[PDB]
This record gives structure tokens, sequence and C-alpha cells, in this order.
RNA sequence: ACUGGCAGACUAGAGUACUGUAGAGGGGGGUAGAAUUUCAGGUGUAGCGGUGAAAUGCGUAGAGAUCUGAAGGAAUACCGGUGGCGAAGGCGGCCCCCUGGACAGAUACUGACACUCAGAUGCGAAAGCGUGGGGAGCAAACAGGAUUAGAUACCCUGGUAGUCCACGCCGUAAACGAUGUCUACUUGGAGGUUGUGGCCUUGAGCCGUGGCUUUCGGAGCUAACGCGUUAAGUAGACCGCCU
């Protein structure tokens, strides 16, 4: 069964971009729009887009740069099997700073950056790089 | 089975007439058992032979 | 095994509302239905192993079925039970 | 109910039974709500190979519809009939009521 | 659309020693071959066709 | 926010109803033809059989060969296929009866009912075991003949259990793809097979759309060999297992 939805997501983008895909699309959910809303504010998607009402599909285009693929790691860190739950003081850093760690937190879905700025822990869904 | 209808023509067609009704052929299948894993593995190795040789015989300059 | 006529006595039967096929109540009843009348076979043809198979999941799935209901509504559960004869 | 085919081949010298043989035997089906769809006696014909010495044999063809326990009855009555020599039934799928190439010919 | 009882169609996919002939030679498919080789198998029981050119 | 709970909602997962389709899927029963062996009779007359050669063996009491018949058992030539079906083991003449699964099309239904599974349960080649049958052929053991330095073998002539049936038991195999199950995603080429739709079937076809299957290869992966959309690639769930 599929049992992780959002680490579906993050396959189809790390497949898309491997194969030069330009779009890839999924069954949309929230999750999976906001986490795309941040990996476009953090420049690693080039736009996504939510179509249809019935069954929603989300199409995130995808972002190359001097055609390497913008993404180069994208890993799925809180799994269903073992979810990862950091504190303020303890939160990821992913490529030296320089990659982002989305964490969940109860005010909405950041960067690992702004989750420290706020003073917020939360979980810790993938590491972008 | 051939009626001579020349001799030498008949035993021909005779001897064509046996060839085409696998006649020596099944004898020789039939003289002893062969163990049913063996006729597998035999026929595999036909198969997997005659497609290998296809296969780079459509891949067949030499000079 | 159970034909057309039989089955749709059946899905007329227990149905839970206009051509319900789908509910927890059809689809128990008719693999009920389809159980009952297996046994009759499998006294005749104990060796064979092979539809045996075939029964266990209707065996399976009628259970996963009425764990579903009853998980539901018990009332509902409980009913479909006394109707069909099952000590489940 | 099932629809069958039904070839039974008799012993040439009973040639003459074979129409009684017929009657009575469809007497079962047609009593037992049961159809007879074709009915062609092909005749006697050269048996392809000796069958207890015979080389000929009347052919008897038999579309019917019925349920099965007429058809066990029939089965039986072929078998004890020392006549019928062979017979194959075979389940069809649906009805046949044309001619066939045997009687076309 | 084959018969048991159609000995001529069938007697082309026949070889003279009474052989079924290979689907590969008739270029028959292999649905057709099938159902031939059903038919030619229900033939040889009603000896319509012989099983052996010997017999 | 995310996970959980609780109360609802939804139809994509999973399942149901309908109609078809292909199939050595299983169980039961019957039957056909070829062949082998034995037997009976006919013809016939000195070999036959076997091998590297030979001998054991068989044959003048008539073999072997040939004709006819009979009786048995077992297996189903051709078709037949890197075809098909099955969870795996496995399944092959034909016919019937009972029966499982898959697949496709179409519409309607249920509404996460799912996935995996410690322990447990069931199925599980061949050999083997029990009881009762059956016993053509084959053949552990065994006997004899050869070979050899020897030959407790290979080869030859025989040959019993077993092989077959019923009902149990056993629970194992290089039970193998040496590849857990389920899910999603990621270039292609050539095939096979089984559905379905369209076109003009304007002429066997061509083009779509499914299921299953074979092969070659790309990226990627890999110690390599290789694997390569049926992954050994990219990920997730769970189990088994290694040190």
């Amino acid at each position: 069964s599929m049992q992780d939805p959002i680490s579906d997501m993050l396959t189809r983008v790390r497949n898309g971009q491997a194969a030069n895909k330009v779009a890839v699309k999924m069954p949309s959910s929230k999750l999976k729009v906001a986490i795309a809303a941040l990996l476009k504010a953090e420049g690693y998607i080039v736009d996504f887009a939510v179509e249809g009402e019935a069954k929603p599909e989300l199409e995130v285009t995808l972002k190359y740069f001097q055609a390497k693929p913008v993404i180069e790691q994208l890993k799925r860190v809180s799994r269903p099997g073992l979810r990862v739950y950091k504190k303020k003081d303890q939160l990821p850093s992913v490529m030296g700073g320089l990659g982002i760690a989305i964490v969940s937190t109860s005010k909405g879905l950041m960067s690992d950056r702004a989750a420290r700025k706020a003073g917020l822990g939360g979980e810790i869904i993938c590491y972008v790089a | 089975v051939v009626k001579v209808r020349p001799f030498d023509v008949a035993l021909r067609r005779f001897k064509r007439s046996c060839e085409k009704a696998g006649i020596l052929s099944e004898v020789r299948r039939r003289e002893h058992y062969e163990k049913p894993t063996t006729v597998r593995k035999r026929a595999k190795a036909a198969a997997q032979k005659r497609h290998a040789k296809k296969l780079a015989r459509e891949n067949a300059r030499l000079y | 095994s159970l034909n057309a006529e039989t089955k749709a006595a059946i899905v007329a039967e227990y149905a839970q509302s206009e051509g319900d096929t789908g509910s927890p109540e059809v689809q128990v009843a008719l693999l009920t239905a389809s159980i009952n009348h297996l046994q009759g076979h499998f006294k005749a043809h104990k060796g064979d192993h092979h539809s045996r198979r075939g029964l266990l999941r209707m065996v399976s799935r009628r259970r996963k079925l009425l764990d579903y209901l009853k998980g539901k509504n018990l009332a509902r559960y409980q009913d479909l039970i006394k109707r069909l004869g099952l000590r489940r | 109910m099932r629809h069958y085919e039904i070839v039974f081949m008799v012993h040439p010298d009973q040639s003459e039974q074979v129409a009684g043989m017929i009657e009575r035997y469809t007497g079962s089906i047609t009593e037992a709500g049961g159809k007879i769809h074709r009915l062609e006696d092909w005749g006697r014909r050269q048996l392809a190979y000796p069958i207890n010495k015979l080389h000929k044999a009347h052919y008897v063809l038999m579309n019917v519809e019925a349920d099965q326990a007429v058809i066990d009855e029939l089965e039986t009555a072929f078998r004890f009939n020392d006549a019928v020599l062979r017979n194959m039934v075979m389940r069809t799928k649906a009805a046949i009521t044309e001619q066939s190439i045997m009687l076309k010919q | 659309e084959i018969d048991y009882k159609d000995v001529a169609t069938l007697k082309n996919y026949i070889t003279e020693a009474g052989k079924i002939v290979p689907s590969r030679i008739t270029g028959t498919s292999a649905k057709y071959q099938r159902q031939l080789a059903r038919a030619i198998k229900r033939s040889r029981y009603l000896a319509l066709l012989p099983y052996t050119d010997k017999h």
C-alpha cells in the first residue's frame, strides 16, 4: 500500500529532476501543497499549481540551473515508521546551512532557519539541498 | 508409405516420407528415457541459442 | 457457482438502499451463500485443495467485512449476524 | 438447461434399428422438457480405422437441450445398447439448428 | 470456426501420417491451432480422421 | 502544522453487482488410440539378444521374425510453443460432472472496509512410511556376465522394493529468479500471448486501450558479473534473515 504520500511527493520530484522532466504531477493534498509552497519560497522549484476540484492534482514545475537540477538532495526524515520531532535548539542544519530542513511547527511549515528565528521546534519533514 | 509408381526414386521418396513423419527422430528419442528435467534444460538452451544466434546475426564489416 | 438469479435474490434481500450491491450486508450475505453452497462440494471433494484456497478467501473476506461493519454500526452488525446465522 | 451435441455411431448390421433409436432416444429428451434442435442421420460411413473389426458404421448427430439427468440417462443407454458402438456427448454453448458440413455434402 | 465434423478442412491441417501439422507450417493463429488440435482429436475419436496412417 | 483520539464528510485504495473471454488451475467419473509385456493359435527355421568386443541370457521342448487374437498395466506421439494456467509445489489425449482464480468492457454500488505480519494455521516435488489394492514398463537392492591391478562402479543380462490406485503420515529439495510482500515513480527497441474499442473488413489489415509474458539495452545501481519500468534504479510500509 502507499502509506506515505509525502515521501511519494518527494520521490516524484527527485525522479522528475533525475529524468530532466519539466514538471511532475501527483494527487494533491494540503500538506503536499504546503511543502510545494515552501520549496517555491526557497527557490528549489519554479512553481506549482493545483488543478481539479473532485480529485485535485498538483503540478510542481521543476527547476534547473546550468542544466543541472536545482534539488540535489530530497531526503524524507520523519517517516511513518519513525517520526522525528526536534526542539528549536536541536533543529537539523542541512548542507552546512546552505540546504533547508522543512520543519512542521504549530505555526505552520517552515525552513529550519525560520523555525530557529521563531524559536519553534517541530516535526522534521525532509532535507532539501 | 510410397507406392512405386523406377525403384531408385521410390526409395528416395520413401526415405523422405519417413523423415517427414519424424520416424527415426522418434525412435532415437524413445530408445532411452529422457528425465523430464533434462528435456526442459535441452529445450531452454535450444531457444536460448536460437535467439542468441539471431540477435548477433542481426548485429551481423570483416574487411 | 452462485449464478445470477440466486445472487439477485440475495442482492435484493440484503440491499441497504436502492441497487446497493456494495454494502457489507450484501457482500457478506453473498459470501455466506457461496460458502454455504460450496460446503457440499468439499464434502464430495476433500482433495480439491485448489478450490478450497478460494473457499478460504471468501471465509477471510467475510470476516474482514464483518469486522468493518461491527466497527461502523454495531447494530447493523448484530442484525446481519442474526439474519445469516453467523456466530462471529 | 444445457445444450449438447451428441454423435452416436450405430453398428452397420443394425442400421434398420437406427431410426427406432432416434425416436426412442429423443423420446426421453423431448419428454423431460428437452428440446431437440438438430437431428441429422448421416447414414453409414467408412470408419477411418477398424472399430471392433468393423469398417463402416451408421452415424447419427443429435443436438438437444436438456438437464444433465436426461443425458446421464442417455450415456447409460448408449453404454448398454450393444448396437451403439461409440458416442461423444459434448456440451455446446448455444443451440444449433443449422445443417452440418456432413449433410451439406 | 472449427468443427470435429468438417473433415475436409481438418485434413488440410494433418499430414499424410495423420499427424497434426505445426502452426509454424500452416500459419494458424495460436488460438486457432489450439481449436484445430481439439477438433482433430475429437474427429479421431469418431473415426472421421485416423490417428495413425498404420491402424 | 504534523501524528493520534472523537464526531462527521469523500472516492482515487480495497471490495461488490452485470456481461463476456482465454486457460495442461483443481476434484470426480468415463473413454480412445499407439506402443510395451505376457499369453493362445497360424506361418516359419536357426539363430536371437547384447557390446568397444564379448559373455551371461534366450532358442531345436521351435526362439527371434511375421500374422491374428486375448488380457493387463502405465503413459498420453503429433499439436507443443523462452505458449498457457496455478500462491508455491505443480498441471498435457478426448468427453462429461463439480469447482477456484484471473482478465476485459459497461454501468451502478460500499465508502479506507487497506498493507504487512511475531506466534498460529494451511498447502507443499521426489524419495520414504502405514494399511489395503494393483503391478505392463522401468528399476534402489540383489544375482550373474564383462572391464580392471582391483571394480563392493561405470557397461551387459536379469531383477525386488518402489514407481500406479485408495486413505493417512512425512514436511523436506539447487522447493531457484539462489531475488519477501505491498505501493508509487523513472529513457527506449524488438517479440509472444489473452481481452477490448475504433476505422473502411474500404482487402487477411492498420491504429488505440487493458492483463500477462520474453528479450536487448539507457540512466541509475553494482566489487564485479550483471540488474535495468517484470530493477539489483528512486522511495515508503511491514515481515524474514546475516555478523
